[PDB]
RNA sequence: GGGACCGCCAGUGGCGAAGGCGCCCGGCUGGAACGGGUCCGACGGUGAGCGCGGAAGGCCAGGGGAGCGAACCGGAUUAGAUACCCGGGUAGUCCUGGCUGUAAAGGAUGCGGGCUAGGUGUCGGGCGAGCUUCGAGCUCGCCCGGUGCCGUAGGGAAGCCGUUAAGCCCGCCGCCUGGGGAGUACGGCCGCAAGGCUGAAACUUAAAGGAAUUGGCGGGGGAGCACUACAAGGGGUGGAGCGUGCGGU
């Protein structure tokens, strides 16, 4: 569970800076 | 095997008791000639029954025989397990061996703390919670 | 008492004497009391030092109780005497020793370095410091152009 | 086995001025010249006395053969783990002391002496303590010649004295000589 | 020969602001309790901001590497194991220089003071004794500070708390105002990265939560009986044919 919540943050962050990183 | 006049040869019988085995070996008192080594398995395979008592109780026993051809009549008993990622502690070997001396004629003098404890640590495999089934 | 500022107890429960009436279980007078103290100084003793030792040999309770008052300075006792004389410096006592080891602090931490405790020790000795000061300067205890930074202590010292 | 046993060869422990000679523990060895290095332990048949008794093991390590008649000088004296664990307690103090000794008869000595606190009060009187031992300890072995101070050491005269001297300063429990281990041994060959 | 660490010692124990701190010896060095207030004479309290320390692991360089061991490669277990279990094994763990900053970083109890029943133990100090191995070694009381147990007035939803307050007061700081969306988005700011700080809205909901009571339950613990229980023992059904009832047909 909280482990869970945190982790899809982080790899919401990482999809998001990289969808930021590569269509500028 | 000339230049005796101790009267009565005496041998450190040692005791390494695993959880996986048993294994008895007896030398004189130097340490320099093995008379007697055998372990568990020689008695008998079966992978239970190695660190057995009653296999070990055995293993001693006819150890025990051929020391009494020497002359070898009292025994110090050097017990001491497994230690570098093992538990400790002794298995049962340890009081099936002093039971076959005891039965077997040979008398203890002393008993002997060599077993592989630290005073600079060593970790035993786990998981995080020690082994578990 | 009791209060916590690099500490987590309290503090000592020494009180002042109360021999509130004038000593006459003393049998030296005022005025050989005086002359001892201008020795005293002299001699190398500061004088937080003095006063300790007056209570020990002339035996008197405090000195805030058999020389109080002899001049017209606020809580007279040594120090007042001899600031009038010029045998003490306006920087009270108190602030010269404060000072004298925030100096011997630096010294250290550089030859034997990988001091935390000592370090967190510098900051805090300092940071009381300046503190004081900012009342003392405004006293008239210290000059108002005065201003306590860490080259101007190592002057002091030297 | 391996042998009749006649290829092994048996030899015959006797140490002169160490314990003046014994006549127990022997080295069996499958050519000459392997026994020379091996440390040998003996409890010791010869007396019953008190290096039996209370001072439990002595090693003793063959130097040098000559003639099948083994020469034998003092390898070290322990306890065992029975005795430091049993002595030592709660809400008190273990001390101990170490020396290398530097004796006038060519050999080297280094001792573990084993002091136990009486009760309470952890104090810097306890490392006041370790300096009187070593201090005692150094001075006995300085006069003597090894074969008298191995035996006063091994014996419980060093520590009743030990025990003497320090409970004036501050009252001891309780004292042994833990280990000796001879530091280096060899004055008469290389 | 080598690296690494210090069973016993070790105690409900001691030290440091906090994170934290355990081989032994010596030097260098910071802090504290206490008794004697000897000294300045209200210099005090709090403190937005700012500044600083900050376990572990991580990041960077160099060195060290004995054992241990993410990843990893087999084996078992398991339907399959993705896991518990076992055989190997790399970074790392160690040391120094440098860098980043998090914690259920807890006493979940902000900081400073006064005040409000006691009892007992314990650590160190002051003081008067007794015992004495003549050393505060063993102990008692008064007194001063700290850590513990039991408990009053009172407080609390209750559990508890109770001179170490969640008690009675005062000064100041930090923070909350249902749950999910979301600690997300967006912007700025810091960081080398990992991350950190700040920080929404549309929408949706009649509950989310805390304590205790009672009951059921638990490859949770302890104890005990039963012959409609199990063991021992004796016969039998499931085979075949028939009789009888039911499902299906």
């Amino acid at each position: 569970m909280r482990w869970k919540w945190i982790k899809k943050r982080i790899r919401r962050l990482k999809r998001q800076r990289k969808k930021e990183r590569g269509l500028i | 095997q000339v230049n005796i006049k101790k009267k009565e040869k005496w041998g450190i019988a040692h005791i390494y008791s695993s959880f996986n085995n048993t294994i008895i070996h007896i030398t004189d008192i130097t340490g320099a000639e093995t008379i007697s080594r055998w372990s568990g398995g020689m008695v008998v395979k079966a992978d239970r029954d190695e660190p057995s008592p009653y296999a070990a109780m055995l293993a001693a026993r006819r150890a025990a025989e051929e020391a009494l051809e020497k002359g070898i009549v009292g025994v110090h008993i050097r017990v001491r397990a497994p230690g570098g990622s093992k538990s400790k502690t002794p298995g049962p070997g340890a009081q099936a061996a002093i039971r076959a001396l005891a039965r077997a004629g040979l008398k203890i003098g002393r008993v002997e703390d060599v077993t592989p404890i630290p005073h600079d640590g060593t970790r035993p495999k786990g998981g995080r919670r020690g082994r578990r089934v | 008492m009791a209060r916590m500022h690099a500490r987590k107890r309290g503090k000592s429960g020494s009180k002042r004497p109360p021999r509130t009436a004038p000593p006459i279980w003393v049998e030296y007078t005022v005025e050989e009391i005086e002359n001892l103290v201008v020795k005293l100084r002299k001699e190398g003793y500061s004088t937080a030092m003095i006063g300790t030792i007056l209570r020990d040999q002339y035996g008197i309770p405090s000195v805030k109780l058999f020389k109080d008052p002899d001049n017209p300075n606020r809580n007279l006792t040594i120090t007042r005497i001899l600031e009038k004389h010029g045998l003490a410096p306006e920087i009270p006592e108190d602030l010269m020793f404060l000072i004298r080891r925030a100096v011997n602090l630096r010294k250290h931490l550089e030859q034997h370095p990988k001091d935390l405790h000592s370090m967190r020790g510098l900051q805090l000795i300092e940071s009381k410091i300046r503190r004081l000061v900012k009342y003392y300067k405004r006293k008239g205890k210290l000059p108002k152009n005065w201003r306590y930074d860490p080259e101007t202590a190592k002057l002091l010292v030297r | 086995t391996r042998d009749k046993w006649k290829l092994k060869q048996w030899y015959i422990i006797y140490a002169p001025d160490f314990f003046g000679g014994v006549e127990v523990g022997l080295t069996p060895a499958d050519d000459p010249e392997k026994v020379l290095n091996r440390v040998v332990e003996v409890t010791l048949k010869d007396v019953t006395g008190d290096f039996t008794k209370s001072h439990v093991k002595l090693y003793f390590q063959v130097y040098d053969v000559k003639g099948q008649n083994a020469y034998t000088k003092f390898k070290g004296m322990k306890l065992a783990r029975s005795y430091i664990r049993s002595l030592v307690r709660r809400k008190t103090t273990r001390i101990d002391g170490i020396f290398n000794i530097t004796t006038k008869d060519g050999y080297k000595l280094r001792v573990m002496a084993m002091a136990i606190a009486m009760r309470r009060i952890q104090t810097s009187q306890e490392r006041a303590i370790r300096k009187i031992m070593q201090e005692i300890i150094y001075k006995k072995a300085e006069e003597l010649n090894f074969k008298d101070f191995v035996l006063e050491s091994v014996n419980g005269k060093i520590a009743a004295e030990i025990a003497k001297e320090a409970k004036k300063i501050y009252p001891l429990r309780k004292a042994e000589i833990r280990k000796i281990k001879v530091l280096e041994e060899p004055q008469v060959i290389a």
